[PDB]
């Protein structure tokens, strides 16, 4: 239970230290109000404190994600609300020549908060996610792939985002042109990752429900190994 | 380089060994990661390919390429330890739960096989457990289809999984000693039980559909007669016996399928060859009846 109180401290201390750093890279904070910085590093916080007083006048949005990922909370609602402003914070920097810089930017951010929180499914719903990340990204050039690759360096494995966007795929009613090409390039990232998938049924696929796994599933089985993930 | 991607593939075989994810959700996930992996190493090469490589190396008479090997043999070592513990958790997984995870659980089992064709598997996999199981599957093959046309739709599911079971058996048998674990479990057995061959399909939804359909179970289960027969020593050996035995017990619909058209022509024609493969590969059908 002591370690349980120590592992507690490590996590939100850890969260002052990322406050601490941005708030060194925002410009909107003065010097003078170094009291901040003071209180950072002075002591722990409560999290609703840190949440409240930090995180939203601050417009830290991953820093509230995050936390709200150790409080662990769960409402839906909430949740997606702050991650709708992420997006839109998001959107104001961009200019448009940037659409690869952006994208590789915007991989980078939702890639490392991803990384954090990508373990509770709350905070990262990856279904309800990643079809928010396909619509924002859509207002910009494409590369198919572009989406997915973040949620695999997100931390999340190549079979439960297959699972998943096959779902998202089966179950909507509609065009989706966008989440085919992306499972085609998930699939073919994934076989070649792995030794074990490699060769010739593949190169066909071109994604459709003609799922290559989906074949392979029927006759030998569902079982297709230990959970995936990329090196 | 996939090589950041080669991490997330060793992830995933930790979780799945681990069993961990009361979601079978998960291990889906898991199970699709992996094959793309697979598939993505290996771009559609053949046999060709891989001459070629060796050639150059031939010896490294300068500077030699030979990466896409090199790759393969990492990915086949990982494959192998995660494996074994793996492999248990795969297959049982495979029943159940998921009829659906399953279709992405079958097309993981389907890519690994080729690579990691030959070795590692056969022995391993072979034992246990899959054998058994897959060619009661067989029998239940027939009874599946049938069940067909209920379940089309449940037929997402299965035609994922079920075409996967097929291939999986395949390639099992293209290889001499995974023929051999196919025909001991008992192949020709679970194939008279299931009843699919000692019929005639036209007997008896639109009629061209379903005679396509059912003609296309047969092009299946005959490909792995053949191979199984091949694959093996086919001539003295136990196993021409046994295709024989096949044939002539089966008569009559070989000679029932040489003649017809359509799409279903284009199934026939292709049972046809399978027929054909199937008899000269033995004693000749003609020769033994002679």
């Amino acid at each position: 239970e002591f370690l349980h109180e120590l592992e507690e401290k490590m996590e939100v201390a850890r969260i002052q230290l990322q406050i601490q750093e941005t708030l060194q890279r925002q410009y909107s904070h003065h010097s003078s109000v170094q009291d901040a910085v003071s209180q950072l590093d002075s002591e722990l916080m409560d999290i609703t404190k840190l949440y409240g007083e930090f995180a939203d006048p601050f417009k830290l949005a991953e820093c509230k994600l995050a936390i709200i990922h150790c409080a662990g909370y769960s409402d839906p609602i909430l949740v997606q609300t702050l991650w709708q402003d992420i997006i839109e914070k998001e959107l104001s920097d961009s200019v448009t020549l940037s659409s690869s810089d952006r994208m590789h930017a915007l991989s980078l951010k939702i890639v490392l908060l991803g990384k954090i929180y990508a373990g509770t499914p709350r905070f990262f719903p990856l279904d309800f996610i990643v079809q928010f990340l396909e619509q924002q990204v859509c207002t910009l050039n494409w590369d198919v792939g572009f989406v997915i690759q973040t949620m695999n360096e997100i931390g999340v494995p190549l079979p439960r985002l297959l699972e998943v966007y096959d779902q998202l795929f089966k179950s909507r009613d509609p065009k989706p042109l966008h989440l085919l090409d992306c499972i085609h390039v998930l699939l073919i990232r994934y076989v070649e990752n792995p030794s074990q998938v490699l060769n010739c049924e593949r190169r066909r696929f071109t994604n459709l429900c003609l799922d290559a796994v989906c074949g392979y599933l029927v006759e030998l089985q569902s079982m297709s190994s230990s959970v995936a993930v990329q090196a | 380089g996939d090589s950041s991607l080669y991490i997330i593939l060793k992830k995933l075989l930790d979780f799945i060994l681990k069993t961990g994810g009361g979601f079978q959700r998960v291990r889906t996930h898991l199970y699709g990661s992996l094959l793309y992996y697979l598939q993505i190493a290996q771009r559609p090469d053949e046999p060709d390919t891989l001459e070629a490589a060796k050639k150059t190396m031939w010896e490294r008479l300068t500077a030699p390429e030979d990466v896409f090997s090199k790759l393969q043999r990492e990915n086949i070592a990982i494959i192998e330890s995660y494996g074994a513990a793996l492999m248990e958790v795969v297959c049982r997984d495979a029943c159940d739960g998921h009829e659906i995870g399953r279709m992405l659980a079958l097309a993981l089992l389907d890519r690994i096989v080729s690579v990691d064709k030959q070795q590692q598997w056969l022995l391993y996999l072979s034992n246990s457990g899959y054998l058994k199981v897959l060619v009661d599957s067989l029998v239940e093959d027939d009874r599946t289809l049938q069940s067909l046309l209920t379940p089309q739709p449940p037929l997402l599911k299965a035609l994922y999984t079920y075409e996967s079971k097929m291939a999986f058996l395949t390639r099992v048998a293209k290889i001499q000693q995974g023929a051999l674990e196919l025909l001991r479990s008992g192949v020709i057995v679970r194939l008279a039980q299931c009843q699919v061959y000692d019929m005639r399909p036209e007997t008896d939804m639109f009629i061209p559909t379903p005679v396509d359909r059912y003609r296309q179970i047969l092009l299946p289960a005959l490909q792995l007669c053949q191979v199984i027969l091949t694959s093996s020593m086919a001539q003295h050996l136990q196993a021409a016996g046994q295709v024989l035995q096949f044939l002539i017990s089966h008569s009559d619909t070989i000679q029932a399928i040489l003649r017809c058209q359509d799409v279903s022509a284009g199934s026939l024609q292709e049972l046809a060859l399978l027929t054909g493969i199937i008899s000269k590969a033995a004693l000749p059908g003609i020769l033994s009846e002679l």
